[PDB]
């Protein structure tokens, strides 16, 4: 149902993070798929509160996105000197 | 000038006093109380001595241990609660108007007054003695032609029962088993036995509310716990009676 | 050198631990061993501590790595850091209108001690902190909170205690100054006006979750209660020491028990929570009457206070009891006898009453005669186990001590509700508890404002139920559950149109998200 | 005392025999007891099982009287289910008694035949028993609120919501398919 | 502006010695100081966004219109660390880019930009002489109130409340050699008796 996806997104995120195989790929994919900058950040914060920030940031990398990765890396407590150059270098290169 | 100490207020004796000494054993039978009528040449107006009712507490070896507080209007009644505390007596309290009501009073082994409850008895009523249950849970007050049963869950002494007789001589409690009173009504040996009962309303699931009714002699208190879980020393919308209630029940 | 290698050892330990913990990895050998392998190259007495290494972490890393060493709820999670302060030494009020001071209070202004406040001996840690601060509230509060910060706690809810004599017997300007100073040392605001200080402390970080003011029954009239509610007081501590009027009379106590009971009623109807002091081994009492009064205390529906403090009578030099113990007129109990007495008393404590403390912590080398050891409750609980019965005290059933002492975890939480009658009012006591293991997870008292004794202009206007106390120790949506059930009770069970919670000024914002609006000194809500 | 459903009336004689009475005035000897009981209750209990017989019906009725005497022993038509009990209260589909071992004990009222119940050993941790403060006497039960109201010895009332009653409410609401009132009621009594 | 975690005790703008840009400092109760760069129009110096530069959220730039046209692009500039207690009073210098921070830990110090990495370090620190404001047995949280910082010919005078009603002076020549000059005193409460020798 489109309406359930519109509203009950956090339920789907909880479901994806709760199943033991930990389908975080689909969760982050749908989170980024949202066309917003307000709710998407809220859901990222919710996920980092729920699931460990380091694993979710690694999954964000594995999702092939840097903007989402940079958004998450602001919740990981790592020194920004230790990831900002990395994310910049990832950003200014070819897809492959 | 504000002060800590309390005024003296020497005691005295009543009119319907019985001038016989009385003796009570405490449950552990290590001290006993002896009550008498005595006159003292008190420092307060020593020209004429004052006659009153007093008592003393002695050990099992006959050794005198403690005196009693001088209370204005004690009577010949005296009984020791078998728990070992709160020697129970009765008092007229007949000095000032609207303060006149015969009340059962309590004492400690020191003979220092500690707590009481106002029997709802008429002022002029004659009270023969008082008694305590075997387990100290119920207190029986004996009069000319009626006996009263009292209990206490939260220091609010209820008047649970009133047995009506013709001519009462003496009243005793069964020692090994409580709630078994015996007495001599006009030359007849009468035995009565009691048992706690919850005056419950219907518990049938359709329209039930645990409408527990508690008797307080002239009062019948209600408590529909499903509506307002009022703790026992208060109650929810009690109702009254002309006399002394024996037992109550609730309609479906 | 001697100590420089210690500083640089702590430094490398901090940097390495931060580097390891950034990606989520623990240590291996409890760093002190690794500390020594480098710093004790010559073994020059360099002994670090956990506090020592904690005071080395950089701020950005400290505030985020510190709580990852402590997990007891009331310690660092609930974070009600009991921060006790003291007022200037002064003579307790009754001495003037009786002739002499209480016959058992050690120390004071005119005892062998020239420095300790009344009922204190100038040797408890609080006394040395007060003197090293010269009894100034600002230094007291700042130093205590800073010592707590240094020791690695992540304190966020400071709860103040104002110990020492009767604080309520001081000139009003002095008390206003004291309270404003406390709130200012907490929040950081540097004002002088009580209204502004409260308004600032309400938004403050490191919330002032309450404040306790031990006092006397006579000095708790309507006006005094209004004063203390202006200050922000949330729990009262009242001296009783005896239900027998003769003992109070012979101890130069100066207040009748009836006065104590009336004060209890009016204060509990003012929304406060009262904790009473109950002295055993008072003169002319004996074990029989000791047990009698402690058994009546919870049986008379007039006292039945929510807290308690059992303080066995200790005789100390210089008091009014030394000139009576030396003559042999009064002899103390026996060690085994008193342990047994405490066991039997604790056996009767109802589930709602919390035993805040046992025998005073006045040092052994100073007490002439009384309690021998300093671990009375330990032996009391051992003797309780020996007798078979067990304790129902809140503090002996709350989660926090169990997780570190009993090492037992809760898994059968259930809703329990007591409903008793105390001080002329109907008091409900909600809790989420563990029936099988008798572990209390959350609690909330509640009272129906009695018509006879209530006086606040907020309460007499319309029927009101007061949420006198809400406490959650060990998902975790309990305060919400308790508050909702209390709302339901006050709407149906009580028939009260407006339910208001008394709250420490620090926590007034928490009830904001619950829909409460600030009325006077209470957080109220109509229904 | 009156019947459980109040449509009848019951009484007990000094012999120990419990008999009935109706509005018309017709009696019938309900039962007899090993000794006269100082308190009692009456119920025409029915029976049910997983797959009910007689085309899914619970009309297998039997009149029973649960009694208690001074010694402390509960009798369900001359059998001893438990000893030293303090107080009891029956209700629709339940019998409650306080075993003086500091525990409240449930007996479902869906068995015409009564047989002695197992002893409650230490740490049973079952939906039948429920731990209770020492000296507590049961006072009332409100199934419409699923609340058992006891009164401890010192005299302070105490409402508990024992596991089995709220659980039965939860089940009967799950069949009723609300999923919200059941969920609300259960989450209030923090369930699993 | 966001980036603080606690109350903001004091703040102070700096002199616009370069038109179009200057510095604003805000010191909190959390022992942090934050420097914000105010840039007026034509000097705002945004980041070219069509090519992704990957800016952090804490480096968010607040742009606003005063009337409709003075676009101000206030951006965070620096994080000053380690004051050990609150920042009771902070104040710039007349000319030099030095920031004076007076803290409540009986200490007062002076930061300046690093000539090497473009960050800020402790240029100077005073108040290490054992004292605690209204007490003196142990220091640590309970010293210095408001501070004044003014230069005579070659003398950077620091003036500070001593939590005891007495002022404290420190005169230093260039940046290092600092010595105490005479201050004043006086009671903070009422004065009762005046006994002549
Ligand atoms: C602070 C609490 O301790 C009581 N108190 C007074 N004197 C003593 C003593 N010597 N030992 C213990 N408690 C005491 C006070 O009366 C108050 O109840
Ligand atoms: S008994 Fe009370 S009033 Fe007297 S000194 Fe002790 S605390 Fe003060």
């Amino acid at each position: 149902n489109p309406e359930y996806k519109k509203k009950y997104l956090q339920t789907i995120i909880t479901a994806y993070a709760s199943q033991n195989p930990q389908n975080l790929s689909a969760a982050l994919k749908l989170i980024s798929e949202l066309e917003n900058s307000e709710e998407k950040d809220s859901c990222v914060t919710y996920l980092c509160f729920l699931q460990d920030v380091n694993v979710v940031y690694k999954s964000a990398l594995s999702l092939y996105d840097v903007s989402l990765a940079l958004l998450v890396a602001q919740k990981s407590q790592m020194d920004p000197r230790e990831y900002l150059p990395f994310l910049q270098e990832l950003q200014d290169n070819e897809p492959l | 000038d504000p002060t800590m100490p309390y005024m003296v207020d020497t005691g005295d004796v009543t009119a319907l006093d019985s001038h016989e000494i009385t003796i009570s054993w405490r449950g552990d039978c290590d001290y006993f109380a002896v009550s008498s009528v005595e006159e003292v040449p008190d420092e307060d107006d020593e020209t004429k001595s004052i006659k009153r009712r007093a008592f003393r507490v002695f050990s099992r070896e006959g050794q005198l241990d403690s005196a009693s507080e001088p209370v204005t209007g004690m009577e010949h009644q005296l009984s020791w609660k078998p728990q070992g505390s709160l020697i129970a007596s009765i008092q007229r309290k007949t000095d000032l108007g609207e303060e006149d009501s015969v009340d059962v009073i309590f004492f400690e082994r020191n003979g220092l007054r500690h707590g009481e409850f106002d029997t709802r008895l008429p002022l002029d009523e004659k009270v023969e003695s008082v008694c305590w249950n075997s387990n100290s849970e119920a207190l029986a007050v004996v009069l000319a032609n009626r006996i009263q049963l009292w209990t206490s869950k939260n220091y609010h002494w209820y008047l649970k029962q009133e047995l009506y007789a013709s001519d009462i001589s003496y009243v005793k409690w069964h020692p090994e088993k409580d709630f078994t009173l015996m007495f001599s009504d006009a030359g007849f040996i009468n035995i009565v036995d009691f048992a706690y009962k919850m005056a419950q309303g219907p518990t049938l699931e359709p329209f039930d509310n645990g409408t527990s009714l508690v008797v307080d002699g002239r009062t019948v208190n209600i408590t529909p716990l499903a509506l307002a879980n009022v703790p026992p020393p208060m109650y929810y919308r009690d109702f009254e009676t002309p006399g002394n209630v024996l037992d109550v029940a609730c309609s479906f | 050198p001697e100590k420089e290698r210690f500083i640089q050892c702590c430094a490398d330990i901090t940097l390495e631990l931060t580097d390891s913990l950034t990606s989520g990895t623990t240590r291996e050998i409890n760093l002190n061993g690794l500390i020594t392998k480098y710093s004790k190259k010559y073994k020059l007495k360099q002994q670090p501590r956990l506090t020592d290494i904690i005071n080395s972490i950089p701020d950005q890393y400290k505030k985020y790595l510190l709580p990852k060493l402590k997990a007891k709820p009331v310690r660092t999670a609930s974070g009600i850091a009991v921060v006790a302060v003291m007022c200037k030494p002064h003579r307790c009020p009754h001495i003037a209108y009786t002739g002499n001071i209480c016959v058992y209070c050690p120390g004071g202004p005119d005892s062998d001690f020239e420095y300790s406040t009344q009922s204190y001996t100038g040797y408890e840690p609080t006394s040395m902190r007060a003197i090293r601060a010269r009894y100034d509230p600002y230094e007291q509060a700042r130093g205590r909170v800073e010592q707590l910060k240094q020791l690695g706690h992540s304190i966020d809810k400071v709860e103040y205690v104002l110990m020492g004599g009767t604080f309520m017997s001081l000139p009003k300007e002095y008390r206003e100054d004291f309270i404003v100073k406390l709130h200012n040392a907490l929040s950081g605001f540097n004002g002088n006006d009580i209204d502004e200080a409260i308004l600032y402390s309400q938004q403050s970080l490191t919330k002032c979750v309450g404040i306790t003011i031990e006092t006397r029954p006579d000095y708790c009239t309507q006006t005094h209660l209004d004063d203390m509610l202006k200050y922000g007081c949330t729990r009262l501590e009242i001296g009783v020491q005896s239900l027998y009027e003769d003992v109070a009379r012979d101890t130069n106590r100066g207040h009748t028990v009836r006065s104590v009971c009336e004060t209890f009623a009016v204060s509990k109807d003012a929304g406060y929570k009262v904790v009473s002091h109950m002295m055993p081994d008072l003169p002319n009492v004996g074990m029989e009457r000791d047990i009698e009064q402690f058994k009546e205390y919870f049986e008379n529906p007039d006292f039945r206070t929510d807290g308690l403090k059992i303080y066995p009578t200790l005789v100390i030099r210089g008091t009014g009891l030394y000139e009576l113990w030396k003559t042999g007129r009064y002899k103390s109990y026996s060690a085994n006898a008193l342990v047994d007495l405490v066991a039997r008393i604790l056996a009767l404590v109802p589930p709602w009453t919390r035993i805040y403390r046992v025998q005073r912590d006045i040092p052994m080398p100073l007490v002439t005669s009384g309690v021998d050891n300093g671990n009375l409750r330990e032996l009391a609980l051992a003797r309780m186990k020996d007798l078979g019965t067990t304790c129902r005290d809140v503090r002996t059933r709350e989660v926090g001590i169990q997780e570190v002492h009993h090492k037992v975890q809760p898994d059968q939480v259930e809703l329990i509700r007591r409903d008793y009658y105390a001080n002329g009012g109907w008091e409900t006591f909600l809790s989420y508890e563990d029936p099988k293991k008798d572990i209390l997870i959350g609690l909330l008292r509640l009272r129906k404002a009695s018509k006879k004794y209530t006086y606040r202009k907020e309460f007499t206007s319309q029927r009101t139920s007061i949420v006198r106390e809400l406490h959650v120790y060990g998902h975790q949506g309990f305060g919400t559950l308790l508050m909702e059930e209390a709302e339901r009770i006050a709407k149906e069970e009580h028939g009260s149109e407006k339910i208001s919670v008394i709250s420490g000024v620090g926590v007034r914002n928490y009830y904001g998200k619950l829909g409460y609006e600030l009325d006077g000194p209470y957080m109220s809500k109509r229904i | 005392r009156s019947d459980f459903d109040y449509n009848h009336l019951v009484y007990e004689t000094r012999d120990g025999t419990v008999c009935q009475l109706d509005a018309e005035g017709q009696l019938m000897e309900i039962t007899k007891f090993p000794q006269l009981v100082r308190d009692f209750r009456v119920k025409r209990v029915h029976n049910t099982s997983a797959e009910d017989d007689d085309n899914w019906s619970a009309e297998s009725s039997e009149l029973v009287a649960f009694g208690i005497t001074n010694n402390g022993k509960l009798f369900a038509n001359q059998v001893l289910l438990a000893s030293a009990v303090t107080s009891l209260e029956i209700t629709d589909s339940f019998l409650l008694f306080t075993t003086a071992q500091h525990n409240l004990q449930f007996v479902h009222l869906n068995s015409t035949d009564f047989k002695p119940l197992p002893l409650v050993e230490e740490g049973v941790e079952d939906e039948r028993v429920r731990a209770i403060e020492r000296g507590s006497i049961l006072v009332s039960v409100i199934p419409s609120k699923s609340s058992v109201v006891l009164q401890a010895t010192r005299g302070n009332l105490e409402t508990i919501y024992p596991r089995i009653m709220v659980l039965a409410e939860v089940r009967k609401n799950i069949m009723a398919k609300r999923y919200k009132e059941a969920f609300i009621v259960c989450r209030t009594h923090r369930i699993n | 502006l966001e980036g603080h975690e606690d109350w903001v005790k004091s703040l102070a703008f700096r002199h616009q010695e370069t038109p179009g840009d200057y510095l604003l400092c805000s010191g909190s109760q959390d022992r942090y100081i934050r420097l914000w760069r105010i840039r007026i129009n034509d000097l705002i110096d945004d980041s070219e966004e069509d090519s992704k530069k990957l800016t952090l959220l804490s480096n968010k730039q607040y742009k606003f219109q005063i009337d409709d046209e003075l676009r101000v692009g206030i951006n965070f500039e620096a994080l000053i660390m380690g004051h050990d207690d609150w920042i009771s009073s902070l104040q710039w210098h007349e000319s030099r880019l030095q920031l004076l921070a007076a803290t409540a830990d009986t200490s007062l110090m002076v930061w300046e930009p690093d000539e090497t990495s473009g960050i800020w370090v402790c240029s100077l620190r005073l108040g290490e002489m054992s004292s605690k404001g209204a007490s003196t047995a142990t220091g640590s949280s309970g010293g210095f109130w408001s501070c004044l910082w003014f230069t005579h010919e070659r003398m950077d005078f620091f003036l500070t409340n001593g939590k005891t009603g007495s002022w404290r002076m420190w005169a230093t020549k260039d940046n290092i050699i600092c010595d105490q000059r005479l201050g004043i005193s006086g009671a903070t409460k009422d004065v009762t008796d005046i006994a002549w020798s």
